[PDB]
């Protein structure tokens, strides 16, 4: 359910939140259905910020789980979902800090009821193509997968150009992770390449 | 009241130290208590060595038992009992206070509004452990660490002040046991969370630095030598005399030469007996470093025993032992032949990333982008009539 | 019992008390089984006394009512199993004694109990249970108060070879003088069984790190003649602990796994999936630091 929210960005310490509204609404919803608890708050995008962490503290207050921060991107980019999930995780870590609060991504997928699924299908004149059911559908998917892979690689390629030539700092921890990508690469012209050839034949 | 106490502090003291007692009294009259708290701080910063320091505490704690913030108050006592030469007295004062803080919290809650009060208690238990250790009781401190650690983890966070004292006790305990490995972890954290106070003397910080350098010479999986010299703690003390040859053992290790290392160590083994008892670990350590380094800067995945033996100055008999310890420590992975006498490397340990290596990463990603984009163009032309 | 009619005496005790277990207090039943069991160690039939022990149940024997009796029950079980050299089993029993309330609370009395366990636990052969129990003993604070026991646990827990004549000499005046396991006349005949665990341990380290090694070099590391070396290899492969293949002209000893196309295709699948996962994960952090800075 919606809250009113005003953001002033002159000072990221100036914020509007209707406190009373939240408590009132929490109690009414419980009388329809008791399985509704405060599990977080959505932010409307259209990107992540460094600023979402000031706001997150306000929602830890209410909750008995770490609040889920759903960055719903509202112009809708991607051939996938434009919905990111982040839950604030607290762990001791040294990258210039002693205790870090950071947000770890979690997968977004869907699950639906009988009623809700049929209501989606009912809107849609589509036969789906995120299904990976038939031969036809899996063909479409394989090409979408290749296009997904090229676009992310640019984002990685540009990030690295910006340290070395647009001067952001050298972040050992980030690079470190990148290094292993290269270390765990396949290498052909070895018997490994040969096992593949024999495999092709069988199928 | 405070008047009789104030006279008694001035008399036994020096003329230089009369105006310090006078500043406090003034804040008290006006009742500005932000300023009173700060002015106590100037006191314990650099005159915790005066014999009156402990009594001066005793009037202020009674007044501000529940009026101002608990972290503030407690802070004075701890510094006062770091300057006592008699630790039997130190243990008694803590034991009373520990007792007061358990009563206090009943009262204190209603005054603040609603607040914690386990803050003072955590610091007191650390001081009991540190008194024990300066008196050489390893065990009494030992059960105090366990119980103290769990209470850190119970909270979502501990303050930087509180956690420095906890890490203060841990450092003290470890260097007596003579575990280099354990001492190392406590010191790197101590610098991160280090108090912004000038109340922690520079003399302690220097001493702590010397011992840190020693942990990493004798260490077992520490290949962070370059990293140690970046941080302010070592960087600035390079041109001190006793910390010259000490950092030259860091730098010899880095570049992987054996002659600079040999010429240094023969002098300091004799001079300082610390390097004598851990001699067995010290010689091996170079050998291991040479191995890793030659492997990392190159891009090939195998080396014969002949290349290795010249590099490390060991015969091919000891080289197979050298390889076994490296794989075991977690520096490298691979397999060993004695029938072709190769070491086959398959894993390298990610180390410090230099500016040059970022460029290097990037070049390969551009190679792979093009390849994907090319394939995907062909895969559109193919299958054009069969898609959803 | 004092007379030469000790035999006839047991046969009467064990028969009687093994059919009489009615309405009488538990504390008394526990007592009569101990007495029965005691005679049977003298009978030379350890198997009779194993069956008896399993009459008394572990559901009714974790109470303070039975505390002094629990300790003696477990001391006897160690004697039964020591005859038959099940060392891992001896170690389990002894562990319960340590975890008993009485021994744990009295500082002095816990000292010998811990020490005995270390000993027996190392004489066990290298199984799935050996690996998890020995790393339980290594972590404990008590182990760390001691240093004599610490050195032994540390040797086997690390994945480093070590030569027989050197472990022997080193711990002969420290650990081998103490009673239980080591010490006495019959117990010195378990010092021997140690020599086999140390050479087969060496072989366990060498399978993992070496893939080809010479038969010639292998002889030197275990400190055993050609004939002996091949024997303890063969014995290990019947136990299914290692994979070893020796060429008898002294060519290669192979520790490297025999491969199939299927195993290999699985390994390579892992690596690819793993790449795709890393690219995304590094990709989350790339977003944070881009907007932020």
């Amino acid at each position: 359910f919606a809250l009113p929210f005003e953001e002033d960005e002159k000072n990221s310490d100036v914020w509007f939140l209707d406190h009373n509204y939240i408590e009132n609404m929490n109690e009414m919803c419980k009388k329809i259905n008791a399985k509704e608890k405060l599990i977080g708050w959505y932010h409307s995008g259209p990107k992540l910020r460094a600023s979402d962490l000031k706001i997150n503290e306000l929602f830890k207050k209410y909750t008995q789980n770490n609040p889920l921060l759903l960055i719903v991107d509202v112009k809708q980019q991607g051939v996938g979902l434009p919905t990111d999930a982040y839950v604030a995780i607290e762990q001791v870590k040294d990258d210039g800090t002693s205790t870090e609060k950071t947000f770890l991504h979690l997968p977004c997928t869907i699950e639906a009821e009988e009623a809700e699924e049929i209501g989606v299908e009912h809107l849609l004149r589509d036969v789906r193509d995120q299904a990976a059911g038939g031969l036809s559908i899996r063909l479409t998917n394989q090409l979408k997968s290749l296009k997904g892979l090229q676009s992310k690689l640019k984002d990685v390629v540009e990030y690295l150009d910006k340290v070395i030539n647009k001067e952001l700092p050298i972040n050992h921890t980030i690079l470190g992770k990148l290094q292993d990508v290269f270390n765990l690469l396949p290498n052909l012209g070895t018997p490994d390449d040969d096992e593949i050839d024999v495999e092709n034949h069988d199928r | 009241e405070i008047d009789t106490i104030l006279s008694t502090l001035r008399m036994e003291a020096d003329p230089s130290l009369h105006p310090l007692f006078e500043q406090f009294e003034k804040f008290y009259e006006e009742k500005l208590w932000f300023q009173l708290s700060e002015s106590l701080t100037k006191f314990f910063d650099d005159a915790k060595s005066t014999p009156l320091r402990l009594r001066l505490y005793d009037n202020f704690v009674s007044k501000f038992y529940d009026k101002i913030n608990q972290l503030s108050v407690v802070k004075y006592l701890l510094a006062s009992l770091k300057d006592s030469k008699d630790f039997d007295e130190s243990l008694k004062y803590l034991d009373d206070l520990k007792a007061q803080f358990q009563e206090l919290d009943s009262k204190k809650q209603r005054n603040n509004g609603s607040k914690d009060h386990g803050d003072g208690i955590l610091l007191i238990d650390s001081e009991i452990a540190r008194t024990y250790l300066l008196k050489n009781d390893l065990v009494k401190a030992r059960d105090l660490l366990d119980d103290l650690e769990k209470t850190l983890d119970k909270k979502d966070s501990i303050p930087l002040r509180i956690t420095n004292s906890f890490y203060s006790t841990n450092s003290q305990y470890f260097k007596f046991k003579n575990d280099f490995n354990s001492f190392y972890y406590t010191s790197l954290l101590y610098l991160s969370t280090l108090e912004p106070s000038t109340s922690i003397t520079l003399a302690e910080r220097q001493q702590l630095a010397y011992d840190l350098s020693i942990s990493a010479l004798l260490g077992d999986k520490i290949y962070n030598f370059g990293e140690l010299l970046h941080h302010p703690i070592m960087e600035t003390i390079v041109n001190d005399s006793n910390y010259d040859w000490l950092f030259q053992l860091l730098n010899a290790l880095t570049v992987g030469d054996f002659d600079k290392f040999d010429s240094l160590i023969k002098v300091q083994i004799s001079k300082i007996p610390i390097l004598a008892q851990h001699e067995s670990f010290l010689r091996q350590k170079i050998c291991l470093m040479t191995l890793i380094e030659t492997v990392f800067v190159k891009n090939i995945r195998m080396l014969s025993f002949e290349d290795i033996s010249k590099a490390t100055h060991l015969p091919k008999d000891n080289v197979e032992h050298l390889v076994m310890r490296a794989i075991s420590l977690g520096l490298l992975k691979g397999s060993i032949d004695q029938v072709n006498e190769l070491v086959t490397i398959s894993w390298v340990q990610p180390r410090i990333i230099s500016g040059d290596q970022i460029t290097k990463m990037k070049d390969r990603l551009v190679e792979w982008n093009d390849q994907v984009e090319k394939l995907g163009k062909k895969m559109e032309a193919r299958g054009q009539s069969i898609w959803v | 019992k004092e007379e030469g009619k000790i035999d006839e005496a047991a046969d009467i005790l064990c028969e009687l008390q093994v059919e009489t277990y009615g309405s009488m207090e538990m504390s008394e039943k526990i007592q009569f089984i101990l007495e029965q069991m005691e005679l049977s160690i003298l009978k030379g039939d350890y198997s009779q006394a194993t069956v008896l022990s399993r009459k008394i149940l572990k559901k009714t024997f974790k109470n303070p009512k039975y505390e002094s009796l629990k300790l003696e029950y477990y001391n006897l079980l160690v004697k039964i199993s020591l005859h038959k050299r099940e060392y891992l089993e001896v170690a389990q029993y002894l562990q319960e004694i340590y975890q008993t309330d009485a021994i744990k609370s009295d500082e002095a009395k816990w000292k010998p109990v811990l020490s005995h366990i270390v000993y027996f636990l190392v004489l066990s052969p290298y199984g799935n249970l050996q690996n998890d129990l020995i790393h339980k003993i290594q972590n404990d604070n008590n182990l760390k108060k001691l240093e004599s026991q610490e050195s032994l646990v540390k040797l086997f827990t690390t994945n480093e070879l070590m030569r027989w004549p050197i472990v022997q000499k080193t711990y002969e005046p420290v650990l081998n003088e103490d009673d239980l396991a080591f010490g006495g006349e019959a117990n010195k005949h378990h010092w021997e069984d140690l020599q086999k665990r140390v050479i087969e341990h060496n072989l366990r380290v060498i399978s993992e790190y070496y893939s080809r090694i010479t038969l010639l070099r292998l002889n030197e590391l275990l400190d055993l003649t050609e004939s002996q070396t091949e024997t303890y290899i063969s014995d290990l492969v019947n136990q299914g602990i290692i994979y070893a293949k020796v060429n008898r002209p002294a060519k290669i000893v192979n520790f490297e796994k025999p491969k199939n196309s299927s195993q290999l295709l699985n390994e390579w699948s892992h690596n690819v999936d793993e790449l795709l996962e890393h690219i995304e994960t590094i990709g989350h952090l790339i977003t944070k630091e881009e907007i932020m800075h």
